[PDB]
């Protein structure tokens, strides 16, 4: 019967790893580097946008940073196709949980949903795994600013600064060399392009190769902002951080 | 409208000696005002040493009887030739019956 | 549909699935429980392969099932999460039904049944994962601590250890712990459990946690300080000879 | 590593080797066929050949009348043949009933293929060994012919030909439609265009026929039918008196 | 490379499907039946070899009659026909209970030879393990079929398979011949006798007891029956005869 | 060659064989031998048991599955138990609905039909065990043989399990002799006690060891063991 | 749940010396309107059982057509279908009762009586009846509808305990049978001068006499 | 690979012969049927000294004339138990009288061959045969006393006295010369202490050996450590004797 | 029966390469050229025919295929398995879109279903993913024109333009010279043809090429009249005679 075409995606090696999830891993050390930076004050999340073209539009572009909520935000770093399935119920679990109890979802419960998911792929139904690492960056009113990560596996953990996909290694010893817990956002803006400027497998570091966001409040207000960096924006902001 | 339930009149009588029993039962099978049979048998050896009757609506009756001599024969079976015991066959009996709680055997039986 | 048999016996008699799982628990990270006279505490080791993690918000190695019961774990983390929740509803699922909190010794039987289950189910692989259970039955000051192995085997410890180097640190308990004399109180009890860790982890302050859970669902964590205090004291101890 | 070749997944080359070895078996019965389209006809010859002597003759073709207006003539073993014969006139029968008008030849054709497509990316279910040709006199299109083969894949014909020789019927075709300068035999009668068909198969394989080495298939408006060994006969009798 | 014949579905590279080319050597192996089709009916018949005198006589049945007006005979894999005469029988029933008329032989193959073809297109069967000779009197005449492991049918005037074939086929092919007018029911089943003794010097070395029936417009009333007592051992006599 | 087509039952083999069942085959003649054999008048199983130890009890052969018909086992129990209960309901089904014995010759049709559907689908397996059933139905006294093939016949006599060649070949000898035995039980029995004798070796069949079972016109299916076969060794 | 449409009246039946007689009326009722004539209600299943079914016609062409599935069923794999391994009429009440039960315990009855009326193999008369409510009885005269309050009377008088059945002739019980009729057709609003008649002997087997009618009538008195 | 209800050549279902293997790698268990009673002993085999010894439950009540002894993955048992006494209860709720020891037996056997990926058969989802091999004891008015064995293979004998796991070849041919047909409960117990004795790793004490019994009178009791230490201290003194 | 292909046939290899995304492009690679060009008031898609017989009728085979009166698609790689995609787009704008919010979708969500579609057969049970690279070009009313590319793997990409298939690696170097942001819908046909024809080995007229515009709105092409706010579909496959037209000013 069909048992001779089975690959078997859900089994343990000898030494007790899961084959198909330690594959899925080696595929995402191939992938553009994200960068997650919690500040005192906001989060930074920004992207290298793998592969590009003078023709492919820049405007109308997002394959690494997206909107779970209005105070909840994700870096990818994988299969973009296999982020948009986890995206897509992500998005409504926050909108399940809203409707239920009339508050926004804290960030850790939207974040424990989505790794449960992805472990299932590891334990029964016999489907290759997720090939994806999200890095995301909430807030709530509970644990104020929060940085998680989580990967094929289903394992999630918090962060004060974080990178997944290609080069990091590389990139967490140039974050723990130069982050302090009293930084603000500004400053990890800064941190986060040097980080990148300094991984990259590309000759420069140009606006058209960046994903960038961030997650601040206001004194002048007291509720919470997520800005996606618009292309002219991520432009302005490489010339004052000195990088032209 | 349909109704699932008749009556086929009859009676039974059942008496217990110090070492015998006795069950009785008339043979006559009616609907309404009119005689169905003049001998219709209605008290059954169901064996090990059991008799049966189960009065009132002749085809819930005979369904009744019907699985409780196949509950004797799926007993021998099952447990190695065993004899059902009289208090045995009625504890079956009491599950045969409530079974069906919620659409009932219309039987009045005596063992 | 995916009802594939990945728990199968080999010729010598082995569940190599079974064998796997457990060779994931050993690459897991240290956890330990020692039972006092009136008290058990939990210790687990934290890595350092990354180090720049939000302690705030990270997982902690110590799960609460019920207000006077506790799971840690060595293995997989991700499996971890299936096994605790499971816990937890049948400990909400007891409690309605019964009208009383289950014994320690009834939700570790409940925990190492799944475990089992896992192992002879088409389509699914066992858990990645061995479990302490620890904490007072309902009106019982008498302490309870119990382990799981992925197998669906349990049973009661003294004392114990699971995870990375489990056997050295076992090692140190078998010698160290008097069952004629159990850590009479809780400030000796904690000392017995970090010194066991001092063996494996190697300098760690913010690399041991501490867990203290007493009879009517007291139940505490300790702080970076309150352990700390407690690594100075056992390497004067060392010195003083 | 080898098993790329077992069911319908990629090879290396993005090939589907299954797909491949299915179209392989469309030639097993050793069988040609052709189609061409009249004015207001379309007929479709077949090679009946009858190597058994304790076979009924009148029980061996290739030939189905799918519908009142459908016919489809099979390259390929006879098993998956009826297989895809009696799918063909059950989604044929589902289409009139569920639509209310009479299913067309080019539909009918994509619905087939669509069902060969999903034997192609599905790995439980191996692609049918034929290649369909199907016929009509189409209310809308016209006279139609519509061929289906195991990758999926269908299109319509001026004419085509199906079997081992098809590359000789292809081109004897080929160059009498560059000299006609037209797509259609210029005939008012079927019986003359079924003459021109038989014509061109004995000119493309240089083989004469008998009545009984023939299998013919006439779609009018309203009506498609085959013909007899006797209607075949007639037909024979009449491209004899002008070579 | 190779391992073109070990699952069912699979096409070799050359077009082919070994397993149902191997289910083939299964019927080949088999007892040798036949059928012959009459000017008006049809006869089967069908060697069963004689392990032992353990074995009752005429006790063991191996023609099967499907609705009143079908016959069934196979060789190969005997539990393999019986499988398809159940199979045969729910879809003569099937069509008898919307259409009252009882199945036309032609409907009756079709429903065998689609079911049979069915069994080659998944890995998950196997093969049937019988060619089955088969047929009877409906509406507009006489039938006789004879179905593959593959699933193809036709017609026959005479049709053989199993261990006596070649000998079957060159008998049955003089009587097409030698009557080109039609054989008669009575003498077809004569015939039938013969060819069966003659079939059984290809397995000489057992001893051997011999089967016939018939569906005959003339001579059953278009019924299918069982050849017994006279006009069994008249057919007996007639072959004992001519094999001398 | 063997090792490739013998995976599963679904496979054929190039020369159109079934490992699978072959092997199923075999887990009958490792099976401790059993014996059926019939008059017109009466059917006998009689059995040889097989213990583990001398501490153990001999292991069951004979089943009964109505008044009028019951089988011997020879293979897998857990099989035995399978068909036996299957054969049970058919026997049962009989009388409830249609109030009629079902026929020994249908009671055949019916196991081959269930044997059947193990050997052509994927994931199942091949009974293993192999039945001689008996019964006393509308035509009399009847003997089966079933394979888990499928194959089902009725024979005047017969043996399976190990050494059951013996007491095949004494049967196919003594045929004229034991067909005659009518309305004689007693004789009958001690034909088939003859006849199972002839595939000893190890040892001599005692009290403990030794299982016949009878059905016939006035005899409705019944099991002697121990003390109950003593005037029959 | 159904309401009966197309229904047949009475069904009569009564045992004798060596068999059983059983007769209906030929007429197919659509309430008040007498709508169709020449309806058979005696089903022959095999050549020593008959069955007579009153009740809704469409339910009595459904129960025609599983008796056929039986017989044909019966053959299958069977080569004493024609001897020890026949049908018996008690093997087709039986078939009947259960799914006349199985019916009603769904609450989907076949609203019809049935009597089913045969010689067992073993020369035995059987005689038992069975209607939609799955209840079942044997006496030396059954009757279906009216039958029950007109013809059972008249029919007792004949054989009125089991020790009368082998004082009773094939002539005396035959009379019986069309006497009955006669008095059905005079009182039943339902009912038909035509109907069929089956005797099922022993000895001379199966015998079904069609297009009979009430003969032999008074009406002479009406005058005055 | 290769299925799990697949045939050995020799005719053997090879998921069932490596089960087997699995159950000589457990712990000693030793049965001992008499006119008097029948008693069940079990190796506890404490893989560390830290483990609390009497949190090993290798022998179960079933119902109060029904006891049972384990010997394999131990933890594969848990659910044949909790059918085992379903079963037990589920009898006496239909028929008001206590279960037969053989028809409880014949109940747990039923699973045991209930493995496959699909099997046209039933519905058995269940991935592989169970790893442990079960002694099960037991009094009944029908039959009295009994002793039974059951494997995954799905059969079951009946033995006079019987042992499985590690130490069983050595112990069941101890168990042929010294049964008897009249012995004593006292002389069953002494005997069964005495062959773990022998076949045991660790020297036998109250803590790393259990013993059991079941009486028509008192039914299924699990003895305590102090009772069992004094039929050590009395087994010791019997063996000094000669 | 039943398929019992309940698990994934893409699985990752220890390099994390999904072999069967990887030869899926490979199909795409010997797949005809086929491209697609933005311009400031429209878009254009254009693809070659690549006749398999001359006796075939090239007319009755579309490689462009219209998916909502605003959105329009062409492919490179196995034709059925566009033809299949094609069927599953337009009843996915009428099933998750249209019969809920009574208006067609915008193009970047219909092409997200698509991908999903396509997604769903790298992990599916029992599936191959499909051999096809889509352009997609629309219109909606709040982004305007756009022009996206979608791959096996169910990843898509917005263009200014690109090409798939045979000689994309040549056409995407003629279309980075010609393009910019300042177009005309006519120039940008006129650049698809040239870039078009550097492909075509053979015949190069409209018998031979297949080419369609997001445009205006076509009035004409709507089928009634009356309602001012229906103006008509913006996608208009061109004629064999207008391709011909802007072949003589090549
Ligand atoms: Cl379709
Ligand atoms: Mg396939």
């Amino acid at each position: 019967g069909s048992r001779r075409y089975d690959s078997r995606t859900t089994i343990f090696s000898p030494e007790g790893r899961l084959y198909q999830v330690e594959y899925a891993l080696e595929s995402i050390s191939h992938a553009g580097t994200a960068i997650g930076i919690m500040a005192s004050d906001g989060i930074v999340l920004a992207a290298e946008r793998k592969v590009t073209s003078t023709l492919l539009e820049q405007d109308t572009s997002t394959e690494k940073l997206y909107k779970l909520n209005d105070k909840i935000a994700v870096a990818v770093a994988g299969l973009t196709a296999d982020a948009e399935i986890l995206i897509n119920t992500a998005r409504i679990h926050a909108q399940n949980y809203l409707k239920t109890y009339n508050e926004d979802i804290p960030v850790e419960i939207l974040v424990r949903r989505l790794s449960d998911i992805k472990q299932g792929y590891t334990q029964h139904g016999g489907l290759r795994p997720f090939g994806v690492s999200f890095i995301y960056a909430g807030y709530d009113d509970r644990y104020g600013y929060q940085l998680y990560t989580s990967n094929p596996s289903g394992n999630y953990t918090g962060w004060k600064a974080i990178s997944v996909g290609a080069n990091t290694s590389a990139a967490q010893t140039l974050l723990q060399m130069d982050y302090k817990d009293d930084m603000k956002v500004d400053d990890a803006i800064e941190l986060a392009l040097k980080t990148l400027s300094k991984t990259t497998d590309s000759s420069a570091l140009t606006y058209d190769r960046l994903e960038f966001a961030t997650i601040r409040k206001g004194a002048n207000d007291g509720e919470v902002y997520q800005k996606i960096f618009k292309p002219q924006e991520i432009k302005d902001i490489l010339v004052k951080t000195g990088i032209t | 409208q349909f109704n699932p339930y008749g009556d086929n009149g009859g009676t039974i009588l059942g008496i217990a000696g110090e070492d015998f029993a006795v069950l009785a039962g008339d043979t006559r099978n009616i609907t309404d005002y009119s005689i169905n049979s003049r001998y219709e048998p209605k008290v059954f050896d169901c064996g090990d040493n059991i008799v049966m009757s189960a009065n009132g609506f002749a085809a819930d009756g005979d369904a009744l009887v019907k699985r409780f001599k196949n509950s004797v024969k799926w007993y021998h079976f099952d447990h190695n030739d065993k004899k059902l015991s009289i208090n045995s066959a009625a504890r079956n009996i009491q599950h045969l019956l409530y079974g069906k709680r919620f659409f009932p055997y219309y039987v009045h039986t005596i063992i | 549909g995916y009802d594939r048999a990945l728990s199968i016996f080999s010729p010598d008699g082995h569940i190599f699935q079974v064998e796997y799982a457990l060779e994931a628990v050993k690459r897991g990270t240290c956890a330990v429980g020692v039972k006092g006279k009136n008290c058990v505490v939990l210790g687990c080791e934290r890595r350092s392969t990354l180090k720049l993690q939000d302690t705030r918000i990270t997982p902690s190695k110590v799960s609460k099932i019920d207000s006077h019961v506790v799971l840690s774990f060595s293995g997989l983390n991700a499996d971890s999460r299936i096994l605790i929740e499971k816990a937890r509803v049948e400990a909400q699922s007891h409690r309605l039904t019964l009208e009383d909190p289950v014994t320690v010794e009834y939700l570790t039987r409940y925990v190492a049944g799944v475990q089992q289950r896992y192992t002879q189910s088409g389509g699914v692989r066992p858990f990645g994962v061995s479990t302490l259970i620890a904490g007072f039955d309902p009106r019982d000051d008498e302490p309870k601590l119990y382990q799981t192995e992925p197998s669906g085997i349990y049973s009661s410890w003294s004392a114990q250890t699971i995870g990375r180097n489990s056997k050295t640190v076992r090692e140190f308990l078998e010698k160290n712990y008097d069952r004629k004399e159990p850590p009479a109180t809780v400030e000796e009890c904690v000392k017995l459990t970090v010194r066991s860790l001092l063996e494996v982890v190697q300098t760690g302050a913010k690399n041991i946690e501490i867990t203290v859970v007493k009879p009517d669902s007291d139940i505490v964590a300790l702080s970076s300080e309150e352990i700390n205090q407690y690594v100075t004291q056992i390497e004067q101890e060392k010195q003083e000879q | 590593a080898g098993y790329d070749r077992h069911i319908t997944i990629f090879s290396p080359e993005g090939r589907l080797y299954q797909v491949e070895y299915a179209f392989k078996a469309t030639n097993q019965t050793n069988i040609n066929s052709l189609a061409v389209r009249g004015k207001d006809c379309t007929v479709v010859i077949s090679q009946k050949k009858v190597p058994d002597k304790l076979l009924d003759p009148t029980t061996v073709s290739y030939i189905f009348c799918i519908s009142r207006t459908i016919g489809m003539v099979v390259n390929g073993p006879i098993p998956d043949a009826r297989n895809a014969a009696l799918r063909a006139k059950a989604e044929a029968a589902e289409f009139r009933y569920k639509y209310g008008y009479d299913m067309p030849c080019d539909v009918l054709a994509k619905r087939m293929a669509n069902l060969s497509q999903i034997y192609t990316q599905r790995a439980y279910m191996r692609p049918l060994g034929v290649i369909l040709t199907f016929v009509s006199v189409d209310e809308e299109l016209g006279p139609s012919i519509y061929k289906t083969d195991p990758a999926g894949y269908y299109v319509g014909y001026k004419a085509t030909a199906t079997g081992p020789k098809q590359q000789e019927i292809t081109t004897n075709l080929e160059n009498h439609f560059k000299k006609s300068k037209i797509d259609h035999i210029n005939e008012e009668s079927w019986e003359k265009v079924v003459e021109f068909a038989i014509t061109h198969m004995i000119d493309a394989l240089g083989t004469e026929f008998s009545k009984n080495d023939l299998e013919v298939g006439v779609a009018t408006k309203d009506k498609f039918f085959t013909l007899s060994a006797e209607n075949i006969e007639e037909r024979l009798v009449a491209i004899a008196e002008q070579d | 490379g190779t391992g073109y014949d070990l699952s069912n579905s699979v096409f070799s590279p050359d077009g082919r499907n070994f397993q149902v080319e191997y289910a083939v050597k299964a019927v080949e192996n088999g007892t040798t039946s036949i059928g012959i089709k009459c000017n008006d009916g049809v006869v089967f018949a069908v060697e069963k070899l004689i392990t032992s005198k353990l074995l009752v006589p005429q006790k063991n049945v191996k023609i099967q009659v499907v609705d009143r007006h079908i016959g069934c005979v196979y060789s190969g894999l005997i539990p393999d026909g019986r499988h398809l005469v159940n199979r045969g029988r729910e879809e003569a029933a099937s069509f008898k209970k919307l259409y009252k008329t009882p199945i036309p032989i032609p409907a009756f193959a079709d429903r065998l030879g689609q079911y049979v073809q069915a069994h080659t297109l998944y890995n998950s069967v196997r093969p049937f393990g019988v060619s089955t000779i088969f047929g009877g009197v409906d509406k507009n005449g006489a039938h006789l079929y004879m179905l593959e492991p593959s699933g193809s049918y036709w017609g026959y005037k005479g049709a053989a398979t199993g261990k006596g074939r070649q000998s079957a086929k060159a008998e049955l092919e003089k009587l097409v011949d030698h009557h080109p007018e039609g054989l008669s029911a009575r003498e077809a089943v004569k015939q039938a006798a013969k060819i069966i003794y003659l079939a059984h010097e290809d397995n000489k070395e057992k001893d051997f007891e011999l089967e016939i029936s018939w569906c005959s417009l003339s001579e059953t009333n278009g019924l299918h029956k069982f050849v017994k007592g006279d006009l069994l051992q008249e057919a007996i006599d007639f072959a004992q005869k001519e094999i001398n | 060659f063997r090792n490739n087509y013998d995976g599963d039952t679904v496979t054929f083999s190039p020369t159109g064989r079934l490992f699978q069942v072959e092997y199923a085959l075999e887990a009958i003649k490792q099976g401790s031998v059993t014996v059926g054999l019939r008059s017109n008048t009466h059917a006998v199983l009689v059995a040889l048991k097989r213990n583990a130890d001398e501490l153990s009890s001999y292991q069951k052969k004979i089943i009964k599955c109505d008044e009028h018909m019951g089988l011997s086992l020879a293979g897998l129990a857990p099989d035995a138990r399978v068909l036996s209960n299957y054969l049970r309901q058919q026997c049962n089904y009989s009388s409830l609905v249609f109030n009629r014995k079902l026929a020994v010759e249908r009671a055949g049709h019916l196991l081959c039909d269930k044997a059947q559907k193990n050997t052509q689908s994927y994931g199942g397996r091949p009974y293993g065990v192999g039945l001689l059933i008996i019964g006393y139905d509308k035509s009399g006294a009847h003997l089966l043989e079933f394979q888990p093939s499928g194959n089902v016949t009725e024979l005047y006599g017969t043996a399976i399990g190990a050494r059951s060649q013996g007491a095949k070949t004494y049967l196919e000898r003594t045929l004229d002799t034991f067909i005659k035995i009518d309305g004689n039980p007693d004789e009958l029995i001690k034909a088939g006690v003859e006849a199972i004798s002839q595939s000893l070796r190890d040892e001599s069949l005692t009290v403990d060891n030794l299982s016949i079972a009878i059905v016939g016109k006035d005899t409705p299916f019944t099991i002697y063991d121990g003390e109950a076969v003593a005037k029959y060794i | 749940t159904q309401q009966p449409i197309v229904t047949g009246t009475s069904v009569i039946s009564m045992k004798y010396d060596n068999g059983v007689i059983i007769a209906a009326d030929n007429l197919g009722s659509y309430g008040s309107l007498l709508r169709f004539n020449g309806v058979e209600r005696l089903i022959p299943v095999g050549d020593n059982t008959v069955v007579g079914i009153s009740g809704d016609i469409s339910d009595m062409q459904h129960i025609e057509r599983l008796l056929k599935d039986l017989v044909t069923e019966n053959a299958y794999d069977n080569p004493l279908a024609d001897a020890e391994e026949a049908l018996e009429p008690s093997y087709i009440f039986e078939y009947l009762a259960t799914v006349m039960y199985q019916r009603r315990s769904k609450m989907n009855p076949l609203w019809n009586a049935i009597i089913v009326a045969g010689v067992q193999s073993n020369g035995d008369q059987f005689l038992r009846y069975v209607n939609l409510l799955g209840v079942t009885y044997s006496s030396p005269t059954l009757a279906t509808g009216f039958g029950a309050h007109m013809a059972n009377p008249l029919l007792r008088k004949v054989v009125d305990r089991e020790s009368d059945i082998p004082k009773t002739t094939v002539q005396v019980a035959e009379e019986a049978i069309v006497n009955a009729m006669r008095v059905l057709y005079y009182r039943d609003a339902r009912s038909s001068r035509n109907f069929s008649l089956a005797i099922i002997d022993k000895n001379t087997g199966l015998t079904f006499k069609k297009n009979l009618q009430v003969e032999n009538m008074k009406w002479d008195f009406a005058k005055d | 690979d290769r299925g799990v209800s697949t045939f050995s050549p020799e005719g053997r279902l090879f998921q069932v012969e490596y089960s087997l293997e699995a159950i000589k790698l457990g712990s000693t268990a030793i049965g001992i049927a008499t006119k008097e009673g029948v008693v069940l002993g079990v190796e506890k085999r404490a893989t560390s000294p830290l483990l609390e010894s009497d949190s090993i439950e290798k022998i179960v009540e079933i119902d109060r004339h029904i006891g049972c002894a384990m010997s394999g993955l131990t933890a594969d048992a848990r659910s044949m138990i909790e059918h085992a006494r379903t079963a037990a209860v589920t009898h006496n709720l239909y028929y008001d009288e206590d279960i037969n020891v053989e028809s409880l037996t014949q109940s747990v056997c039923d699973l045991a061959l209930r493995f496959g990926e699909g099997a046209s058969g039933e519905e058995r989802l269940m991935s592989r045969p169970f790893g442990v091999a079960l002694l099960i004891a037991g009094h009944d008015a029908d039959d009295g006393y009994q002793l039974f064995h059951a494997e995954p293979s799905g059969t079951f004998y009946r033995y006079n006295a019987k042992a499985i796991g590690s130490g069983s070849e050595g112990a069941q041919a101890e168990l042929l010369n010294e049964w008897h047909s009249s012995l004593t409960l006292k002389e069953a117990e002494l005997l069964v202490l005495k062959i773990l004795k022998q076949v045991m790793e660790e020297k036998l004490d109250e803590n790393n050996a259990q013993l059991s019994c079941i009486t028509k009178q008192d039914g299924f009791k699990i003895y305590d450590n102090e009772k069992t230490a004094e039929l050590i201290k009395e087994l010791k003194e019997k063996e000094a004797a000669e | 029966m039943t398929d019992r292909y309940s698990f994934s046939l893409t699985t990752f290899s220890p390099s994390g390469k999904l072999g069967q995304i990887d030869y899926a492009l490979t199909a795409v690679k010997q797949g005809v050229t086929s491209l697609g060009i933005k311009a400031t008031n429209g878009v254009v898609i254009a693809t070659e025919k690549k006749s398999s017989s001359p006796l075939a009728m090239s007319e009755t085979l579309s490689k462009v295929s219209l998916l909502t009166p605003d959105i329009g698609a062409v492919y490179s790689g196995m034709g059925p398995d566009y033809r299949v995609l094609v069927d599953k787009s337009r009843k996915v704008a009428h099933t998750s879109y249209k019969r809920i919010y009574g208006e067609y979708p915008p193009t970047k969500l219909l092409v997200s279903e698509v991908a999903k579609i396509m997604q769903e057969a790298t992990q599916s049970g029992g599936v191959r993913p499909f051999g096809v690279s889509l352009l997609i070009a629309g219109h909606d009313e709040f982004n305007g024109f756009s022009l996206y590319q979608v791959d096996p793997s169910g990843s898509y990409f917005p263009w200014k333009a690109t090409a798939i298939g045979k000689g994309s690696v040549a056409a995407k170097t003629f279309l980075e010279k010609r393009w910019n942001d300042e177009l005309e819908l006519e120039d940008a046909i006129h650049i698809a043809l040239l870039t078009l024809k550097e492909s075509v080995e053979g015949e190069f007229n409209g018998d031979t090429i297949e080419l369609a515009i997001i445009g205006d709105e076509n009035p004409d092409l709507l089928g009634y009249t009356g309602i001012p706010t229906d103006k008509g579909p913006r996608f208009r496959k061109l004629t064999s005679q207008e391709i011909n037209d802007r072949l003589e000013a090549l």
